[PDB]
C-alpha cells in the first residue's frame, strides 16, 4: 500500500473462474482487488480551483455596471481558464 | 506545471501550501480592487475617501503580511 499511493487497496477476493471453451473445459482461479481512487489530489487539483475560478467571475458583481472593460476580462479570463483546466 | 511532475497522494504537500498561500495574496488583491471601485462610485465622499484609505493600508499591509507568511512558512517546512 505503500508502493500505491494514487490508490487504496480496499478489498480482496479469491474466486474461480474455469471456462468451457471449444477445445474443453479448463480450470481456472481469479484473485481480485479493489482500487479506491484518492480523492486529495482531485480535491487540491479540480474542485477546489474551479470553485476558486468560479467565485472569481462573481466579485465582477460589484463593479459598477459602466466599467464593462473590468467585468468582461473577469468573466472571460475565468471562462478561458476553466477550459485550459478540463482540458 | 509542478503537479504535473508528482503523482496523486492522499496528503497535503509543502508544495500546496505555499501554491494556495500565494493564490490567496493575489486573489485577496482582486477582492480589493473591487471593494474599493465599488465605495468609490458612491455619490457621498464619506465612502470615497474611505476608499482612498483602503488603498494606502493595502500598499504596505500585503507586503506586510506576505512577508510574515513566508517567515511562517520557511520555519515551518525549511527545517
Ligand atoms: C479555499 C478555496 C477557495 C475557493 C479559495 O481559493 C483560494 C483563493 C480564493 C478562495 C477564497 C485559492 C486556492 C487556495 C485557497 C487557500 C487554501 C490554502 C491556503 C490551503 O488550503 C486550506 C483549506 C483546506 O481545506 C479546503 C485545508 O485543508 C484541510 C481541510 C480539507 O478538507 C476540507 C482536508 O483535505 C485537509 C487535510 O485539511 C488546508 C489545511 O488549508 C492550501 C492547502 C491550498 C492549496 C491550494 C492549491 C495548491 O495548488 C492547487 C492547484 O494547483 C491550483 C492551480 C490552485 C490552487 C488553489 O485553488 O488556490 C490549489 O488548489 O484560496
Ligand atoms: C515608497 C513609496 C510610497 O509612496 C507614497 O505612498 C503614499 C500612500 O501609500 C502616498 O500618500 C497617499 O496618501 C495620502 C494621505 O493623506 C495622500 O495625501 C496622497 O495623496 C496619497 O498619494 C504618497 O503620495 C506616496 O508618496
Ligand atoms: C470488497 O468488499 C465488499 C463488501 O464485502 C464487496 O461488496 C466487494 O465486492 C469486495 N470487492 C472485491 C473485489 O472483493
Ligand atoms: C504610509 C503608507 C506607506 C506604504 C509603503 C508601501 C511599501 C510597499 C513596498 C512593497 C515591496
Ligand atoms: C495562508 C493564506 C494566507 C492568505 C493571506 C491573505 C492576505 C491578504
Amino acid at each position: 500500500s505503500s508502493s500505491l499511493p494514487s490508490f487504496q487497496l480496499t478489498n480482496t477476493s479469491t474466486t474461480y473462474c474455469t471456462s468451457v471453451t471449444n477445445t474443453g473445459i479448463y480450470s481456472c482461479l481469479r484473485t481480485t482487488i479493489q482500487l479506491k481512487r484518492e480523492f486529495s489530489f482531485y480535491l487540491l487539483q479540480l474542485y477546489i480551483p474551479s470553485c476558486m475560478l468560479v467565485i472569481v467571475s462573481w466579485v465582477s458583481f460589484w463593479f459598477d455596471r459602466t466599467a464593462i472593460p473590468a467585468r468582461v476580462t473577469l468573466g472571460v479570463t475565468t471562462l478561458l481558464t476553466m477550459t485550459a483546466q478540463s482540458a | 506545471g509542478i503537479n504535473s511532475q508528482l503523482p496523486p497522494v492522499s496528503y497535503i504537500k509543502a508544495i500546496d501550501v505555499w501554491i494556495g498561500a500565494c493564490m490567496t495574496f493575489i486573489f485577496c488583491a482582486l477582492l480589493e480592487f473591487a471593494l474599493v471601485n465599488h465605495i468609490a462610485n458612491a455619490g457621498t465622499t464619506e465612502w470615497n475617501d474611505i476608499s482612498k484609505r483602503v488603498d494606502l493600508i493595502s500598499r504596505a499591509l500585503f507586503p506586510v503580511l506576505f512577508f510574515v507568511f513566508n517567515i511562517l512558512y520557511w520555519s515551518r517546512f525549511g527545517h
